């Protein structure tokens, strides 16, 4: 359950990054999605997830997301991704 | 469709070597690349993978930190920069092409082979 | 995932059918491939989903298996079918693994 959950989290993160390209009403729905994923992470408790996410999305997006997370950093990677999503949801508008 | 490698070379232990794998007959940007290693009398053993772009690069557990796979999808060359070569890396290095589909992680078409021997 | 080629060396006459095996330590699925390392030549892909057939491969190369037991059945062994056959899992787990077998071998039997 967990591994496909991280797959869908990364896939919908890339999709929401694609949807918020015009925001550089979707901010409120994005904040609801981030709060939903944060609640799911509260209920439960990235390079190796390449194949599942790229089966879901045949576009490489993936190299942008990994570069943004590695610029951010420079059980724990999940926390880093959720802090990244909340930080983007703060500056959405 | 053809994958032509660089040919074997003799290298001292602790040294460096740059393999090459020039592909022809297809689109290099549309295919994931692989490196497969065969020691004498040991069998086949995957060591490296690179994606269509350099977004993903995977290594075997015995080769992490030492080897580096890189590709040039406008010159159709796949490299494997080799660093800190031990005595167990005397082997034949094969350059493999992966099928379309990121789930189907197989090795479709292979190179000519490259006997790397250390002394 | 640990892959075991039980047949190993196989003394068989040419023109006959040869069955093989590739036992996985874990439940993989249909994510298993088969290879043929002919002597003096590069390996080639035969089957890539433990049941299918790769492009450029004759119909005598057939396989089956969807759990932990896998089997490649090659029929009417020609001169180039006496090779070393490998089986590779590509299971969609995290981290991804590319694990081969030891290599079963088909050889010509004699007196």
């Amino acid at each position: 359950f967990f591994e496909m959950w991280v797959t869908y989290l990364l896939t919908e993160t890339i999709t929401w990054k694609d949807k918020l390209k015009t925001c550089m009403k979707n901010c409120v729905c994005f904040d609801k999605w981030v709060k939903q994923k944060e609640d799911e992470w509260n209920s439960i408790k990235f390079e190796s997830f390449f194949f599942h996410v790229m089966k879901k999305l045949n576009k490489e997006k993936w190299n942008k997301l990994m570069d943004e997370l590695r610029n951010k950093i420079e059980q724990d990677a999940i926390e880093l991704l959720l802090e990244y999503l909340k930080e983007k949801s703060t500056i959405c508008k | 469709v053809q994958l032509v490698q660089s040919g074997g070379a003799l290298v001292r232990p602790g040294g460096s070597l740059r393999l090459s794998c020039a592909a022809s007959g297809f689109d290099f940007s549309d295919f994931e690349m692989n490196w497969v290693r065969q020691a004498p009398g040991k069998g086949l053993e995957w060591i490296s993978y690179i994606s269509k772009i350099s977004a993903a690069s995977f290594y075997a557990d015995s080769v992490e930190g030492r080897f580096t796979i890189s590709r040039d999808n406008t010159k159709n060359l796949l490299w494997l920069e080799m660093t800190s070569l031990r005595d167990e890396d005397t082997a034949v290095y094969y350059c493999a092409r992966d099928l379309p589909g990121y789930l189907e992680r197989v090795f479709d078409l292979w190179g000519q082979g490259t006997l790397v021997s250390v002394s | 995932i640990v892959l075991t080629q039980s047949p190993a060396t196989l003394s068989l006459s040419p023109g006959e059918d040869a069955t093989l095996s590739c036992r996985a330590s874990q439940s993989v699925g249909s994510a298993l491939a088969w290879y043929q390392h002919r002597p003096g030549q590069s390996p080639r892909l035969l089957i890539y989903d433990a049941s299918t057939r790769a492009t450029g491969i004759p119909a005598r190369f057939s396989g089956s298996g969807s759990g932990t037991e896998f089997t490649l059945t090659v029929s009417s062994l020609t001169s180039e079918d006496f090779a070393v056959y490998y089986c590779q899992e590509y299971k969609n787990s995290v981290p991804p693994t590319w694990t081969f077998g030891q290599g079963t071998k088909v050889e010509i039997k004699r007196t």
